[PDB]
DNA sequence: TCGGATGTATATATCTGACACGTGCCTGGAGACTAGGGAGTAATCCCCTTGGCGGTTAAAACGCGGGGGACAGCGCGTACGTGCGTTTAAGCGGTGCTAGAGCTGTCTACGACCAATTGAGCGGCCTCGGCACCGGGATTCTCGA
DNA sequence: TCGAGAATCCCGGTGCCGAGGCCGCTCAATTGGTCGTAGACAGCTCTAGCACCGCTTAAACGCACGTACGCGCTGTCCCCCGCGTTTTAACCGCCAAGGGGATTACTCCCTAGTCTCCAGGCACGTGTCAGATATATACATCCGA
């Protein structure tokens, strides 16, 4: 698989950017946009994924994310 | 067919005594769950450390009240401690 | 003969399962009297705020019950609750409405 | 013949996606990107559906807020379009990079 | 009749502090701030030596932390002398202010 | 009172040492503020631990706990 | 007559002349190492026992350890201490 | 500055499905009562904190001249918005299957616990060499001719 | 383009205090044996995760067109840098007093543990009203002549 990176489109990042309350966006933020997500969202599988190991299991739960976020610094209400 | 205990019921009832004439939902329930959790283990944990630098081997009421003063901010801080001693002496003196 | 302490105490959390919780989960060796009972004042205390900052919000945004909106709303309009809660993410919230001055005409 | 002179969408689309609270990326190509960035760690994972929720508003909160800092620095230098080294800046000031 | 071109004695000053290991501030009026802004706390303290030279390390060690990313501020607003609002810039983005 | 005894000539030697080449007026004044705000945050924890720990004298395993806490844990004291 | 205070000094000095046969070290450099260990111990001991919690167990084993250092050192030097643990618990049992 | 024209609150109706209430049972909390060990309280003692004096000199404070950088205005071209018609794949519902998460029942191997030695590790005390300081001469980078 | 000259850098000589090694004595780690229970393993169940298929339409895509914004260029003035002179308080060495930090000893009352009993809280099953989704429409804000 080499795609899925593309599949995050050029209205999302649009569309999350005013969310953010920005009024002009340049031409290279995209692929920018992209590079940071993908390192993001490596960091947090890596530990899920060693909480699942850890417990003997096959399935990752979303406890094993809320663990692996609030080891990261980043507390998420609302999954527990 | 487990039993899974949570703090729905008490979230329910300090609600009612807040706003007589309103709801919540499951999901911001499950959220003030999680919170009444994190804050839990976030001042039981600082107790704990008070009480093994102090080489000693008794969670009290003053090691609560010393991880409250550590943890929350001014007024928030200030209203707690008048909250939690006026819970103790109505427990003692209700012996 | 079988009052609870809550009941004692005047309180409406529970006083039996926050000193099970503190015995079981290693805290430290012994567990005194007045601990559950001080941090289930605590408790009660902080619910207390929380909800009666949403109960406001949900009227003002003409509603008879409290979503996570509303919880994120109030959170964020006060002050030292945004520096209690200063790193933390709720689920279904959104933000503020803030934009910047130089950006408008 | 009726055009808007250019600006006023985009305030009026900020303030349309600042009063909402929704999700804003497909969930199929996301769950997608996920399954494949997963495969690197442990062949033939199984996923459950409120992981993959969890996730995307994880991602979807720490993106937003990236974008706010950005902005800042990006009015600090007297413009109003956001150029790439404005993510970096920021990315580095706050302890990732 | 000889004088330097300026900047010249601000560069080798920069390497001369970067070269070594030493406290910065003077230490008896240290220990006076330190004491003055204690005593509104509690009346009648008696401080240690190594509480105030503890105090004294973390205090240096924060203000060039915060000077270093205040220069990559006014480096990217395409500038060279450091403004407060730097200063304002850098305490924000980082998340104290 | 004491905070201008942070002089002029100190506060430069802090900006050599974290690699800034020309200054302004204001920056003085700014930095005073900045420090003051920092000391009155790692005081109070420090004083707070004194205080149950029922003594009189501060030392330097408090300014440590409270350092700690902030999440800065310095090396170097105890 | 003083009360005992117990440290790591010796097992540092050992391990220096282990490394570097005919290299001295300092007062302050000691007591920056000894804080070094204490530091890095309570993180791992503090993780495993997060770990044992999660998965409703009373045990620290030497599993909990391995995951502990596996989530908190980073990349190849998480690999090289993987591999010494495992190296001195087998010399151990036999 | 009025005129038109999009775009957004505002009112009213109708359905659906989640929140609120009611029941049974069952397991976790309360009530007495006993043992013993952590903690509170007094006394001692001696270290380390606080206050004061006096001579030295290094650093802070104060002017002063001037040059280099901040800041404001102007021109240009180009990169990014707004809107239109075409394509593509996301979402929804429905069916089927099966791996694997979850709970029960037996049992054994492993960690807590206790008593007796004994050697490793901490405090204390000499003691010599590594590093700190002073001085002199070589080098080298900067700046005005 | 080169000479003056003002700061770094390398080498040698003196000295002094702090690492480093040796010694004695307590107290914590080791060794051996015993007990009970936490966890490993085997087995059955039943529930969500995965795969596929057809339809509808909302959203992504590519394309013209025009304009507002980024960015370079210029000038001027003002404010910060380098340097020399005067003042001042930090630093070092010294003496002296006494508060309070550790430490030990001696009770005592507070918490763990056990066992019996019972009532509060959790799982499951109804039911109806709060809010989501239509249509019709005042009315507010933007751009142009």
């Amino acid at each position: 698989l080499r795609d899925n990176i593309q599949g995050i489109t050029k209205p999302a990042i649009r569309r999350l950017a005013r969310r953010g309350g920005v009024k002009r966006i340049s031409g290279l933020i995209y692929e920018e946009t992209r590079g940071v997500l993908k390192v993001f969202l490596e960091n947090v599988i890596r530990d899920a994924v060693t909480y699942t190991e850890h417990a003997k299991r096959k399935t990752v739960t979303a406890m094993d994310v809320v663990y692996a976020l609030k080891r990261q610094g980043r507390t998420l209400y609302g999954f527990g | 067919k487990t039993r899974k205990e949570s703090y729905a019921i008490y979230v329910y009832k300090v609600l009612k005594q807040v706003h007589p004439d309103t709801g919540i939902s499951s999901k911001a329930m499950s959220i003030m769950n999680s919170f009444v959790n994190d804050v839990f283990e976030r001042i039981a944990g600082e107790a704990s450390r008070l009480a093994h630098y102090n080489k000693r081997s008794t969670i009290t009421s003053r090691e609560i009240q010393t991880a409250v003063r550590l943890l929350l901010p001014g007024e928030l801080a200030k209203h707690a401690v008048s909250e939690g001693t006026k819970a103790v002496t109505c427990y003692t003196s209700a012996k | 003969k079988a009052k609870t302490r809550s009941s004692r105490a005047g309180l409406q959390f529970p006083v039996g399962r926050v000193h099970r919780l503190l015995r079981k989960g290693n805290y430290a060796e012994r567990v005194g009297a007045g601990a559950p009972v001080y941090l289930a004042a605590v408790l009660e205390y902080l619910t207390a705020e929380i909800l009666e900052l949403a109960g406001n919000a949900a009227r003002d945004n003409k509603k008879t019950r409290i979503i996570p909106r509303h919880l994120q709303l109030a959170v964020r309009n006060d002050e030292e609750l945004n520096k209690l809660l200063g790193r933390v993410t709720i689920a279904q919230g959104g933000v503020l409405p803030n934009i910047q001055s130089v950006l408008l005409p | 013949p009726h055009r808007y002179r250019p600006g006023t969408v985009a305030l009026r689309e900020i303030r349309r996606y600042q009063k909402s609270t929704e999700l804003l990326i497909r969930k199929l190509p996301f769950q997608r990107l996920v399954r494949e960035i997963a495969q690197d760690f442990k062949t033939d994972l199984r996923f459950q559906s409120s992981a993959v929720m969890a996730l995307q508003e994880a991602s979807e909160a720490y993106l937003v807020a990236l974008f706010e800092d950005t902005n800042l620095c990006a009015i600090h230098a007297k413009r109003v379009t956001i150029m790439p080294k404005d993510i970096q800046l920021a990315r580095r000031i706050r302890g990732e990079r």
